[PDB]
RNA sequence: GACGAGCUACCCAUGAGCAGUUUAAAAGAACCAACUCAUCUAUGUGGCAAAAUAGUGAGAAGACUUGUAGGUAGAGGUGAAAAGCCUAACGAGCCUGGUGAUAGCUGGUUGUCCGAGAAAGAAUUUUAGUUCAACCUUAAAAAUACCCCAAAAACCCUAAAUUCCAAUGUAUUUUUAAGAGAUAGUCUAAAAAGGUACAGCUUUUUAGAAACGGAUACAACCUUGACUAGAGAGUAAAUCUUAAUACU
RNA sequence: UUUACCAAAAACAUCACCUCUAGCAUUACUAGUAUUAGAGGCAAUGCCUGCCCAGUGACAAGUUUAACGGCCGCGGUACUGACCGUGCAAAGGUAGCAUAAUCACUUGUUCUCCAAAUAAGGACUUGUAUGAAUGGCCACACGAGGGUUUUACUGUCUCUU
RNA sequence: ACUAUUCCAAAAGUUCUUAACAUGGACUAGCAAUUUCGGUUGGGGUGACCUCGGAGUACAAAAAACCCUCCGAGUGAUUUUAAUCUAGACAAACCAGUCAAAAUAAUCACUUAUUGAUCCAAAAUUUUGAUCAACGGAACAAGUUACCCUAGGGAUAACAGCGCAAUCCUGUUCUAGAGUUCCUAUCGACAAUAGGGUUUACGACCUCGAUGUUGGAUCAGGACACCCAAAUGGUGCAGCCGCUAUUAAAGGUUCGUUUGUUCAACGAUUAAAGUCCUACGUGAUCUGAG
């Protein structure tokens, strides 16, 4: 008996695409904090966007998770309309990644005294 | 239709681009390019 | 295996009816 | 590379047989012996015999049978082609070398007693095999390891639950140096696919198991984990029960 | 004539008929010389042997089938189709014979044969997968070949002694 | 290689030739050599597929199978030519893949997939080369074997057993309907629920250091879902035949023509000429037509 069946393909590995860090996590500047395939978390302060819409940290932290007030670029078309049509009291909200900064930034050294 | 690779060569030393093209030729390739010797912006001939 | 739902009254296993037993009206 | 045509295939020499009967006849004619074959049946099957015996059959002056002696030799010979025959196994002889050929394939592998102990992620002329990872064993160096409350992980609907972490209960875990085997699994519960909402069915994911005690019997279900002695004790799972009536 | 030791046949050979290839001397052929000698095909005899050089060959572009091999559609019309149209081919399967030692249907149809026959023989017959030297068709004479009937005979068997 | 062919050199001579030997390099054939004939697979063959990405399966960190269910890619379209060098990372058997701060001076097409490793070749100053698509890629190899051979496998088929019961097979439950009227004498659509384990399948669980496989012969053991004989209910049963249903397995259940045939047709009869199972009973009893 004729036995094709006619699907092909559907064999991909999987891209491993979710959050690398977690909430409290301590991390070093350029960590991947998450990875995905469409935006899911945006970066906050201090995480930087890849290319591929990667999330990395910028400074040496703690990785915090947040719910804020999503202002879409006004050069981005797309979400500027979506913004426009929403009813006048609703505003809209997102999930966002932070580092926060744990070393100071510098110190004041005596180098000598003349 | 078909892909035409084609090498550049700068105006000056031995800098040489390597880049595709296209069969239909859309636009012509003349390249604003960086040459490394000079450390400078060039511009780049189409050759083979 | 038997499917979760089949036609054929589908045989429990042992602690299962214990279980039953124990928690009748 | 030797040795084999004393069997058999075909030739070359040199010899030898063929009675009777019928027909003008030695005419690949009749009939029927010797002689040659091997049809058909039954015996026989470690036989009387590594192919026979008894009956019964075909041919029987011819492409006939047969004796002695030569010849052709294996990448070959010979062949009225059956891929026949060439010394009791010929789709390619036998022997001695190469030769302890080579077998991811079977089959075997020898004293005692103790420690610790494994179930299949990748690639592969790969799926009967290897080589990496993971687990693991033997040494070493160290620091935290499991467990883990808030807090936290998405956009329409979306259960059991995961991931991640202090405290806390414990002693485990990571690295370094050496190593292998293993990589052909079964069923039971759960979530699903495929099939017939079928399999002692097949395909993944999460758990369990492989008692000398129970389910009589029993691989996977249930009770228990372990040593050596006692003519002591306490317990565990478990022994198999359940039923059904009138209309005036 | 053959599978010594599971097959003697329808297989092979063979008289006959045809294709090729050869113009010549010391060891074969051959002490031969084209009416001869080598490679082969197909199998006497009788009647026959249709059309096809486009492919592959082979020969010395062209030529060859008694070389390897091939030898049709689709629809319209007097239930049929002599006719008709158009397409493709190198040609379009003819003479025969036919349910066959011929894919299947399939135990084709019908007659004869028996009390009854999927057997046997005779016919019809598109065999859509017969068919003419890979030979086609009839016929003597011959088979330890295969099949069918009859006579006769009997322990094959009724059914054993 | 050889046997022949044709040619060019060589060799001899002529001013272009080849008598027989005979060497170098070609050519064109015959005879002939050497080596292979990929893999997945609900046995193998035929069919289909082999890398790469989106969904589902896989519902909320990752991962995750099938000859699972569905859609795609072996590139286009532009302009703005999208650079060096180095922290830390994701991912990962390996190989390949990914982001990226500081320091110097590409976009759209669901966007995610648009791709091939060494070696070896060509190139210039530096780099390009594959339906290597069997897509981790052998520099280049197909058919057959019933003439076959060895090593293995019940890791895997054919026979038989077992599992399951789609199909097949016996019951009942429901009355639309047939039955002129009347559902249930005799039946009965659409449907419900139990069973049986012979069929054709489906699984691959025992056997491949052999469980010898169709039909007959002989001898039969068993079931009852009775074909006869024996008791009975109902009838659209007057009687004769009948048609249905209940209870009953001690005993029976023919001889022929054609086929290897079980089946089937047909002749002749019988009280009847049952349906089955037993390794489709029975080959260390027989027969091999198949
Ligand atoms: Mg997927
Ligand atoms: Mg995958
Ligand atoms: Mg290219
Ligand atoms: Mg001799
Ligand atoms: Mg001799
Ligand atoms: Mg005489
Ligand atoms: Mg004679
Ligand atoms: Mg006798
Ligand atoms: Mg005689
Ligand atoms: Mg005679
Ligand atoms: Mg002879
Ligand atoms: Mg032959
Ligand atoms: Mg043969
Ligand atoms: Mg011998
Ligand atoms: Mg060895
Ligand atoms: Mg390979
Ligand atoms: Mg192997
Ligand atoms: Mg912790
Ligand atoms: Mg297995
Ligand atoms: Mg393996
Ligand atoms: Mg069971
Ligand atoms: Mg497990
Ligand atoms: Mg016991
Ligand atoms: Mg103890
Ligand atoms: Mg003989
Ligand atoms: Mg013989
Ligand atoms: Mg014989
Ligand atoms: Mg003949
Ligand atoms: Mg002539
Ligand atoms: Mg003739
Ligand atoms: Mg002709
Ligand atoms: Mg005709
Ligand atoms: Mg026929
Ligand atoms: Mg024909
Ligand atoms: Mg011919
Ligand atoms: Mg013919
Ligand atoms: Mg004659
Ligand atoms: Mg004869
Ligand atoms: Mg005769
Ligand atoms: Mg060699
Ligand atoms: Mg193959
Ligand atoms: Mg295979
Ligand atoms: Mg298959
Ligand atoms: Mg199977
Ligand atoms: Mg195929
Ligand atoms: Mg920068
Ligand atoms: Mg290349
Ligand atoms: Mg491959
Ligand atoms: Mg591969
Ligand atoms: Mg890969
Ligand atoms: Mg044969
Ligand atoms: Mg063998
Ligand atoms: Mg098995
Ligand atoms: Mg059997
Ligand atoms: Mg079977
Ligand atoms: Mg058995
Ligand atoms: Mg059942
Ligand atoms: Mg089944
Ligand atoms: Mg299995
Ligand atoms: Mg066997
Ligand atoms: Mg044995
Ligand atoms: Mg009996
Ligand atoms: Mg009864
Ligand atoms: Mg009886
Ligand atoms: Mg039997
Ligand atoms: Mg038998
Ligand atoms: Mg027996």
């Amino acid at each position: 008996t004729g036995g094709s069946s006619k699907n092909l393909g559907g064999k991909s590995p999987g891209k491993r695409f979710g959050i690398k860090k977690m909430e409290g996590h301590y991390v070093h500047a350029g960590n991947i904090l998450a990875t995905q395939r469409h935006f899911r978390w945006h970066p906050g302060a201090h995480v930087g966007l890849g290319k591929n819409k990667c999330l990395y940290a910028l400074e040496e932290g703690v990785v915090r998770y947040t719910k804020e007030v999503y202002v879409p670029n006004p050069s981005n078309s797309e979400a500027v309309d979506l913004v426009t049509r929403l009813p006048q009291g609703a505003v809209l909200y997102k999930t966002f990644v932070h580092v926060v900064p744990a070393k100071p930034e510098g110190t004041f050294k005596l180098v000598a005294m003349l | 239709s078909k892909t035409i690779l084609v090498k550049m060569m700068s105006q000056a030393g031995t800098g040489f681009s390597f880049n595709t093209k296209r069969s239909r030729l859309r636009e012509k390739l003349t390249l604003l390019h960086y040459d490394p010797v000079v450390k400078k912006k060039v511009l780049f001939v189409e050759q083979k | 295996g038997s499917k979760a739902v089949t036609r054929h009254r589908r045989v429990m296993h042992f602690e299962r009816q214990k279980l039953m037993a124990v928690t009748e009206y």
